């Protein structure tokens, strides 16, 4: 049966070209970032899109950062059931989450406030990380500066809650609005910080729709989730 | 428009499914047992199979 | 309007629950409870494919029993042959959100795709050498969940947009829109006649279609939650049918109602696959908890346990020869059971 | 009762570092990961220093006095110190390794593989076992022989201790204390961070770096220090003639040290843990 | 078949009090998280209130704390909604709404397209 070993020495070739071609592809695909762009569509995440980049059922943005490779995938063209693609993007650095903070009156915030615990609390989303932009600051600070949208009327506890003592304002803001701001933060901390766990955290950002700094944040934010991983291994934290 | 064609469609179609015939339940009982006993003995997973012809040893 | 038709549809409903309920003369347990019971089944693994870079997420057994194909989500498609373990392709995706794959009974080519809306068929004997881009179907509005090939001209889709299609390869456009789900299709069976096939749609129902009339026949409404797999029994008379309350069920398509259900009361986790043996004798099922159960179709009593992977279970399939039965997991590794 | 005592420490190192070897290897199976590569390398030389330590035994264990005997304490020896070096090179290796992974995180994906750890563990063993036979060579580190037994100093000067304390260990001392202080500045911020976050957190609705930087500079510390300063003291002023019973006696804590290596390198990562106990139950 | 029948509603004035309940079948009433949501004319879906599976955690909107009360009886498998000191706002139609899968606390229940596990609901209005 020479053929037989003929055809098995064949074989062993096919299989060792194909091993290298692997290894190679291993070696590419361990050193590139993934992270999910979420929000919701009035949002102003495409606008932080075509930003980040100066029919199909999903998007892809490939970007640059100190010689690092990044690639953002943005869901779009899909229905409004997310319980079952969702579970496709459990292996992504982190999860962009854009969220408009001047939204409250439908009363949008309530929806973003639901989506991020369902995210969070999700059973395989258990050990992702949440880069959370609050985007819109300007209107925000427009409509509470002077106006009649009371975040009180929304958010009854907004009237018993006071800045934290460690709060860093841009110099310039009326105490108000930094009080709105803070409120909003804290608001989405609260669920946050329950878990627990510690296998994920939380990294809150004050942006706008034209920060040219948005990119560098999301560089940075990358570093501490891996740095926290390695130091938990470690037992130093 | 919508919402009243689908519950049109909907009934349309119940009336369709509800127009076909059935059977007793022992009888499928029955051809189902008939159908896994007749063929007990080609299920090499059911029944182990000597290493001579068990391609994977 | 609505009301008189909704109040119509719910006779309608009750008048097809009385017709079931006539029929339910006995239980399939009770006739059953006389058979020889299996026993106790220690299927060992075989074989270990590895090369996979993550985890797995699609596999199809070949019509020979000889070579098998499969889809992981860093964008590569392997096709392994299992006697030796000897990779013979890896076609490299173009987009790395695949969620199904399969292999057409002639060996000729290999069909793909996932979130990007579109089924990629592949050509795997090109003369070149080369495997290229056969065909591209790009109709759907929703994530592509399952598809099958019905002959080397003939590719029968499930997608997420609540509708599956029939689509003519040669051409490029749906020969065939099939509707009447509500929620996302997820799974996907033809029948060994290849005239009919069953899905299961996230509604907790699961309905029989005719290809060549292109309509609705029946459905079932047995389950309570989501339903993940779907297979249709050997004989052609049956189908099995898993979810995610942790329950596989029995249905029966001439009688047109449940036979059985298979539970336990220390399983809460939902069930990723399904699949019969040759003889339709036992019921393979795989779960969340890292290790895939045995069961016996006409006992209901759980024969055998399979604790190889360390992660879940996505994938699993028996070969046409009855000889092995085939597992992938979350954790990049292909197990080959017998 | 030295003999005994010397055998039992022997086959305790044997027993622990082949089980651990054995696990790692198993985990490396399964799961894939360069950095298992170097902890399953120390679980080997952690090993064969205690098969050493029994080649060595049977010569204590009866009269040692023969014609070679100083052709053969010359091996011995070297082969002791050799092995001694590949478990204190070792673990300059995780740590290394481990510091690289958290001050730049970004690089460290793309330049770490299989091929850098297998020719850093090549290199590591290469040099390990230059440094033990070398005092067979070059005679500056040698004695002339007087008696037909073994001892460390029977055979090798005490130059040799000399030059390995002022090149070999407190340079490597050094180096750790440096990287396992700065990883504790580092990870001093991120809990800082994390712990101003809760504080809001609850209003609007520490010592674990500590304990663990300690435990593994003090094992590293106290392995071979004492040795080396008694040796240098010894060299300083030879007056001193009471330090060999002392050097026959001192150097256990040396080897004393690979009984927690592969307790605080292997038995203190979750995967390991888990795997030794699924080990074990299989083995009950 | 899940089966899912809203009752109670109608016409109220303002100030007044109403009950909303909502009866459940095919499925174990026990292992699933409920909840209450609404639709407003012109709007899409509200999410209003929630409870889980033994009642020992609860959650209500902003705009609703203080005024409803959300309740469920696992023994005859029903939910209740207390609501009272109504306003012309809360005019609208009341839906029940179940959580997909069971022993699990994330839900994704309030899409506007059709979702499978929410009954017809039920119509309350507010006015003079
Ligand atoms: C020389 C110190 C130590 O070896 C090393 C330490 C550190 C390093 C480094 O830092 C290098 C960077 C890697 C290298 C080698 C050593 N001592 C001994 C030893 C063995 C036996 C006796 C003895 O006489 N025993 C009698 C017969 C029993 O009563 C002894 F005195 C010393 N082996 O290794």
């Amino acid at each position: 049966t020479e053929d037989q070993r003929n055809e098995e020495k064949a074989q062993r070739e096919a299989n060792k070209k194909i091993e290298k071609q692997l290894q190679k592809d291993k070696q590419v695909y361990r050193a590139t970032h993934r992270l999910l762009l979420l929000g919701a569509g009035e949002s102003g995440k495409n606008t932080i899109v075509k930003q980040m980049r100066i029919t199909s059922g999903i998007f892809e943005t490939k970007f640059q950062v100190d010689k690092v490779n990044f690639h953002m995938f943005d869901v779009g063209a899909q229905r409004d059931e997310r319980r079952k693609w969702i579970q496709c993007f459990n292996d992504v650095t982190a999860i962009i989450f854009v969220v408009a903070s001047s939204s409250y009156n439908t009363n949008r915030l309530q929806a973003a406030l639901k989506l991020f615990d369902s995210i969070w609390n999700n059973k395989w989303l258990r050990d992702t990380s949440v880069i959370l932009f609050l985007n819109k600051q300007d209107l925000l600070a427009e409509k509470v500066l002077a106006g009649k949208s009371k975040i009180e009327d929304y958010f009854p506890e907004f009237a018993r809650y006071t800045t934290p003592e460690d709060a860093t304002p841009e110099p310039g803001e009326d105490p108000r609005v930094t009080r709105a701001k803070y409120f909003i933060r804290d608001e989405f901390l609260r669920i946050s910080t329950a878990s627990g766990d510690g296998r994920h955290y939380c990294y809150p950002h004050f942006t706008c729709a034209v920060d040219t700094e948005n990119i560098r944040r999301v560089f940075n934010d990358c570093r501490d989730i891996i740095q926290r991983m390695h130091l938990r291994q470690y037992e130093l934290l | 428009t919508a919402s009243i064609a689908q519950a049109r469609k909907l009934v349309e179609q119940l009336k369709m499914e509800a127009n076909i015939d059935r059977i007793k339940v022992s009888k499928a009982a029955a051809d189902l047992m008939a159908y896994c006993e007749a063929h007990a003995k080609e299920d090499p997973l059911l029944t182990p199979v000597p290493a001579s012809e068990n391609p994977f040893r | 309007e609505l009301d008189q038709l909704r109040q119509e549809a719910e006779q309608l409903k009750n008048q097809i629950r009385d017709a079931r309920k006539a029929c339910a003369d006995a239980t399939l347990s009770q006739i059953t409870n006389n058979i020889d019971p299996v026993g106790r089944i220690q299927m060992r693994t075989r074989r270990t494919l590895r090369g996979h870079l993550a985890k797995i997420y699609a596999m199809h057994w070949g019509t020979d029993s000889r070579l098998l194909v499969s889809a992981s989500q860093d964008g590569k498609l392997i096709i392994w042959d299992s006697y030796t373990t000897n990779k013979v392709h890896a076609i490299p995706l173009r987009s790395s959100w695949v969620m199904t794959c399969a292999y057409a009974p002639s060996g000729n080519y290999v069909a793909c795709g996932g979130l990007d809306n579109i089924c990629s068929i592949y050509n795997l004997k090109t003369r070149e050498g080369n495997v290229r881009v056969s065909r591209e179907l790009a109709g759907h509005t929703g994530y592509l969940s399952c598809c099958r090939f019905l002959d080397d001209n003939q590719i029968v889709t499930s997608s997420g947009d609540t509708t599956c299609a029939l689509w003519d390869i040669e051409t490029g456009q749906q020969t065939t829109t099939f509707t009447g789900h509500t929620g996302d299709v997820m799974s996907l069976s033809l029948a060994p006649d290849t005239r009919l096939f069953v899905s299961g749609a996230c509604d907790a129902s699961a309905k029989l279609w005719d290809v060549r009339e292109g309509m609705c026949r029946q459905t079932f409404t047995g389950h309570e939650s989501d339903i993940n797999a779907i297979c249709f029994f050997p004989n052609g008379n049956a189908f099995a049918t898993g979810s995610d309350d942790a329950t596989c069920r029995l249905f029966d398509l001439r009688a047109d109602q449940e036979l059985m259900t298979y539970s336990h009361d220390n399983i809460i986790c939902g069930i990723t696959s399904v699949s019969f043996s040759k003889s339709g004798r036992l019921l393979l099922a795989g779960y969340d908890d890292f290790n895939c159960n045995v069961w016996d179709a006409l006992k209901a009593d759980r024969a055998g346990v399979l604790a190889g992977h360390d992660n879940r279970v996505s994938c699993l399939g028996v070969t046409d020869d009855g000889m092995a039965v085939a597992t992938g997991s979350w954790d990049s590794f292909l197990k080959i059971w017998n | 009762s030295f003999g005994v005592i010397l055998a039992v420490l022997a086959s305790l190192i044997i027993a622990t570092n082949t089980l651990v070897a054995v696990a790692v290897l198993l985990l490396i199976h399964k799961n894939d990961g360069v950095s298992l590569c170097f902890t399953l390398n120390l679980a080997v030389a952690d090993t064969l220093i205690g098969v050493a330590i029994s080649g060595l035994l049977t010569d204590q264990l009866s009269s040692p006095s023969r014609p070679t005997q100083k052709t053969l304490c010359s091996l011995r020896m070297a082969f002791v110190t050799s092995s001694a070096a590949a478990s204190v090179l070792t673990v300059m290796l995780i740590t290394f390794d481990r510091y690289l992974a958290i001050k730049q995180p970004f690089r460290y994906l793309k330049i770490m593989s299989g091929f850098v750890a297998g020719a850093c563990i090549a290199g590591l063993w290469l040099v390990s076992y230059l440094i033990g036979f070398l005092p067979l060579g070059i005679p500056m580190f040698q004695q002339t022989a007087y008696k037909g037994q073994c001892s460390f100093f029977a055979v090798f000067h005490p130059h040799f201790v000399l030059t390995l304390s002022c090149v070999g260990f407190f340079p490597a001392m050094l180096l750790f204390v440096f990287f396992y202080c700065d990883m504790l500045k580092i990870a001093s911020m991120h809990s800082q961070q994390i712990r101003k976050m809760e504080h809001a957190g609850a209003m609007a609705g520490d010592f674990k770096a500590l304990r663990t930087v300690s435990v593994l500079i003090g094992s590293f510390a106290l392995s071979w220090t004492p040795f080396l300063i008694t040796g240098i003291v010894q060299v300083a002023c030879q007056e001193c003639h009471l330090y060999l019973v002392l050097e026959r006696y001192l150097w256990l804590l040396g080897v004393g040290n690979s009984l927690l290596n592969p307790l605080i390198y292997a038995y203190w990562q979750k995967e390991v843990r888990l795997q030794l106990y699924h080990m074990a139950l299989g083995v009950k | 078949q899940v089966q899912l029948q809203e009752s109670g509603g109608g016409l109220v004035q303002p100030g007044g009090s109403l009950r909303l309940s909502c009866a459940a079948s095919g499925f174990t009433f026990s292992n699933y998280k409920m909840n209450w949501v609404r639709q407003a004319p012109g709007k899409g879906l509200e999410w209003v209130s929630d409870i889980s599976q033994s009642g020992a955690s609860i959650s209500y909107t902003g705009s609703v704390k203080g005024r409803f009360t959300i309740s469920r009886d696992n023994a005859k498998n029903t939910l209740y909604l207390q609501m009272n000191s109504l306003k012309p706002e809360d005019t609208a139609v009341y839906y029940c709404a179940r959580c997909p899968a069971p022993f699990t606390r994330d839900c994704f229940d309030v899409t506007s397209t059709t979702y499978a596990y929410r009954g017809q609901g039920t119509q309350v209005t507010v006015s003079s």
